[PDB]
């Protein structure tokens, strides 16, 4: 994991998962695995911090990239098989406020919840106030609308 | 004997031939009135240590404190507990879980694993 | 002594003038091999039904010993190289290259089952019905 986060081996392309219950270590590097990016949190506090954001605002003229952000090792790519074993927390809010809460060992965080929706699911405002099939119906109709 | 006993006679499903390295099978000695175990592909033979040759079901080898390795203590997804006392070591904090098996038996009961390197002890409550 | 401030240093040599290839012959300890009772041995490539590609046949004491089959290693290493280190009377170490790893396993003696008589047929009829008598009638 330290080696991957160091970007010595390709990240969205070497997925690594351990099943501690069976005493096994499985690794994958074939094509076609679906994975997503996540903010790594360490010990109990988020690993991304203010200097990185200051670089992203500066990126408007100074040379910088998302790739730099990954090379800092604050963000990672996680595939569905690894995602089975992580302890992923919804928001920095919960991970900080967490004092008397039940969990205490989060290992990744969402950059934001609204990223779970497709591209058509993204046009719609407040999809969370709508009965879910109403929202499936819009995803079909948007593709029919003209402009 | 006594009601407060146990049935682990030592089911020796393994006792291979000392020569051809294959499995021994029961066979009768009527002459000596003794069970013997012989390899089929050769003459080698040796007496048994038990009168048993086969058992089935126990129905309740509730199987509560086996297979499950202490190292499961490391898994971040398992719930750490503020509930105290490793019945072995004078230290609180244990990971716990349940069944995790398809012969779930209906065992809703919790299993607790001590997490500090001093025990690796695995009890139940 | 060993339980004190013991320090020892040995020179290590890797000669290039060697011409003989160095190989590994591996056994299971569970097989209880006893070199002390190996009076004589043969070792020949054996695949007469089908030189450098061939598996080995190891024959100890001939008709009055055990026989083994030697199988080639599953592949060359991809990072390290196994070396044999020997102690020399002068007080140095001497290191030798491994050319190959062969695995040797138990063959059996004159047992001879032979399923060609009618045992494939007998099996069709078999209800785990017999076991001893068929081995004898051969
Ligand atoms: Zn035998
Ligand atoms: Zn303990």
């Amino acid at each position: 994991r330290k080696l991957r986060r160091q970007m010595d081996i390709i990240v969205s392309e070497v997925s690594m998962i351990r099943d501690i219950r069976e005493r096994e270590i499985r690794i994958y590097t074939d094509a076609g695995r679906i994975c997503r990016p996540l903010l790594i949190v360490e010990k109990q506090k988020l690993l991304l911090k203010k200097r990185h954001i200051d670089q992203l605002k500066e990126r408007e003229y100074n040379n910088y990239s998302w790739q730099d952000l990954v090379a800092s090792g604050v963000v990672e790519y996680i595939d569905t098989l690894e995602e089975e074993t992580v302890m992923l927390a919804m928001t920095p809010d919960d991970l900080q406020e967490k004092e008397v809460a039940y969990c205490s060992t989060y290992t990744h965080c969402e950059i934001h919840p609204s990223m779970i929706l497709g591209v058509c699911a993204s046009i719609i405002p407040f999809p969370d106030h709508n009965q879910s099939p109403r929202n499936t119906y819009q995803s079909a109709m948007g593709k029919q609308a003209m402009g | 004997m006594e009601p407060d006993g146990t049935y682990e006679p030592g089911f020796v499903g393994i006792r291979f031939c000392q020569e051809c390295n294959n499995m021994l099978y029961p066979k009768e000695d009527k002459e000596n009135r003794i069970l013997l175990y012989a390899c089929r592909n050769c003459d080698y033979q040796q007496e048994a240590d038990n009168s048993c040759i086969y058992v089935n079901k126990i129905t309740h080898e509730v199987d509560e404190l086996t297979q499950i390795i202490a190292d499961v203590s490391q898994d971040p997804t398992l719930p750490r507990t503020e509930d105290h006392p490793c019945q072995k070591c004078g230290h609180k904090e244990a990971v716990f879980f349940q069944s995790h098996s398809a012969r779930a038996e209906d065992a809703m009961r919790l299993y607790y694993v001590c997490t500090a390197p001093h025990c690796g002890h695995r009890w139940t409550e | 002594g060993p339980s004190s401030q013991n320090v020892t240093e040995y020179v290590v040599r890797v000669p290039k003038n060697t011409t003989k290839k160095y190989n590994i012959m591996a056994f299971n300890a569970a097989d209880k091999v006893n070199f002390a009772t190996w009076n004589q041995a043969r070792l020949e490539r054996d695949l007469s039904n089908k030189p450098e590609d061939q598996p080995w046949l190891l024959r100890v004491n001939g008709k009055s010993g055990r026989k083994f089959k030697g199988i080639k290693k599953g592949g060359v290493t991809e990072n390290t190289s196994y070396y044999i280190f020997t102690q020399c009377p002068d007080g140095a170490f001497e290191a030798f290259p491994v050319h190959n790893w062969y695995n040797f396993t138990p063959l059996a003696r004159h047992r001879t089952l032979t399923a060609e008589e009618a045992e494939e047929e007998w099996e069709r009829r078999n209800k785990v019905l017999n076991h001893f008598s068929i081995m004898q009638q051969r």
